[PDB]
């Protein structure tokens, strides 16, 4: 309910490629991480400062805002954490496919068939790793 | 209790009662050595009197337990006596019934009935994942 | 029971014209899927979402894989008893 | 003593076939229908048109320069997405 209100806010300021992921119940710590592709450093600061006010009157908890350094600016709502990256810097990192591929983080994860599958990892790089034992 | 000295208050009767969850195997047929502060020696002074289970330990006539602690030289024989004298009646109702809300009987089989269904999906994951591949392989061996 | 063929003919012969991959003036009444319309293997279902945009309901899987180059496949829209 | 794990691991050679198939066939086209139809029900928050573009791009970047099994790994992950009711993309 609250996660959808952030989309009815950002999408007004002409944010593009906005993607939300219910990352809850998975490996991450937040429960709903969203992503926004704004163009200008200023265009990242507005959407940063704009969602803050919505986090001032309905969810009054608006402890802080930062000053500068808005190349990739991040704004959390605590557990609904909104990323606002430039047009670039998304063809670099995830934007999805790290949280859209991560399995449901369930129990019985005790050294399955060699965990070096990482379709979310092998999507970006190789990352050698050696499974261990009492060997 | 063990760390208790001399008399047994009416409180640590509770401490003995609260701690019966973490002792489900225990029953009036449990060996007396399972009794708070019923160590190694006192047991041998008990077994010498043909006293084995918690149940018999509740039968002592305040004079066996006396001639035990004051003539057999087995110490703390009073803080153990009041223990079996405390949990026997909630354990006696374990001879006749187990859990009352445990059981949840319609539930306890539905937990068991699925554990077969569940632990037979990993063994079948060793099969279902590859035989589905063997077909996705043989589906293409022909297309060329 | 089913739709009139010439009516969709007025719209299916349009939806694929002003598409994403092809310019509407680069389209013909029978413009091949891969050749004339430049579409590719995966997009054989892309334009299906333009057909499912014409006829609402969901079609069984082979049907969506059945259809040929699309303006030759509207010929199955006449064969389509699910024309809503 | 310890070497039981040696007895274990050498017993877990376990060559039940399972090489990820590296789908070089229409099997890829299956999901790209099943995905955009199973997503079209769910894309309430995220964009419906951004989501197609990324499933396209993932069906070239993974086809272009990857291995065999890791394409049968990705394709298997396409299967496990809608099996997980989505990749949590709400």
């Amino acid at each position: 309910e609250d996660v959808k209100e952030i989309a009815n806010i950002l999408s007004s300021l002409k944010v593009r490629d906005l993607c939300c992921v219910d990352v809850s119940e998975k490996t991450s710590n937040f429960d709903y991480m969203m992503f926004g592709t704004c163009e200008g450093a200023r265009h990242i600061h507005l959407a940063a400062w704009a969602v803050q006010d919505a986090d001032k009157v309905h969810r009054i908890s608006k402890i802080k805002r930062q000053q500068t350094d808005e190349l990739w600016e991040v704004v959390p709502v605590g557990r609904i954490v909104v990323n606002l990256m430039v047009e670039s810097f998304r063809e670099e990192m995830t934007l999805e496919r790290k949280w859209a591929v991560t399995r449901s983080m369930d129990p019985l994860a005790a050294a399955n068939a060699p965990i070096s599958e990482g379709r979310q990892v092998k999507a970006h790089g190789l990352w050698t790793l050696t499974l261990n034992l009492q060997d | 209790g063990i760390a208790t000295s001399g008399r047994v208050t009416n409180e640590d009767r509770r401490w003995w009662l609260v701690h019966l969850e973490c002792a489900p195997d225990v029953t009036p047929g449990t060996f007396v050595s399972w009794l708070d502060c019923c160590g190694t020696h006192t047991t041998k002074k008990l077994i010498e009197r043909n006293i084995w289970t918690i149940e018999q330990v509740a039968e002592l006539d305040s004079d066996r337990v006396d001639e035990l602690k004051y003539k057999e030289g087995c110490l703390k024989m009073d803080v153990v006596w009041e223990h079996a004298r405390t949990i026997i009646t909630p354990l006696k109702q374990r001879e006749v019934s187990g859990g009352v809300e445990s059981q949840l009987q319609s539930r306890i089989l539905e937990l068991r009935k699925k554990r077969e269904l569940e632990r037979q999906r990993e063994l079948l994951a060793r099969e279902r994942a590859t035989v589905s591949d063997k077909r996705e392989e043989t589906l293409r061996r022909l297309r060329e | 029971y089913l739709l009139d063929k010439s009516d969709v003919l007025t719209r299916v012969l349009e939806v694929v014209k002003n598409f994403e991959k092809v310019d509407a003036s680069k389209v013909t009444p029978e413009s091949h899927f891969v050749k004339d319309l430049g579409l590719n293997s995966l997009d054989v279902v892309e334009v299906v979402f333009a057909i499912e945009q014409e006829f609402i309901l969901d079609i069984p899987d082979h049907d969506a894989e059945k259809i040929q180059s699309i303006p030759d496949a509207v010929e199955y829209i006449a064969q389509n008893p699910m024309a809503k | 003593n310890r070497r039981r794990m040696e007895l274990e691991q050498q017993r877990i050679e376990s060559s039940q076939h399972l090489p990820p198939i590296e789908p070089t066939a229409e099997q890829a086209c299956h999901l790209y229908r099943r995905l955009l139809k199973e997503g079209y029900k769910t894309l309430v928050v995220t964009d419906k048109d951004f989501y197609r573009r990324k499933v396209r791009y993932e069906l070239e970047v993974t086809s272009r320069q990857t291995s065999s099994r890791v394409r049968g790994i990705m394709f298997e992950k396409g299967h496990w997405m809608l099996e997980n009711k989505l990749g949590g993309i709400i």
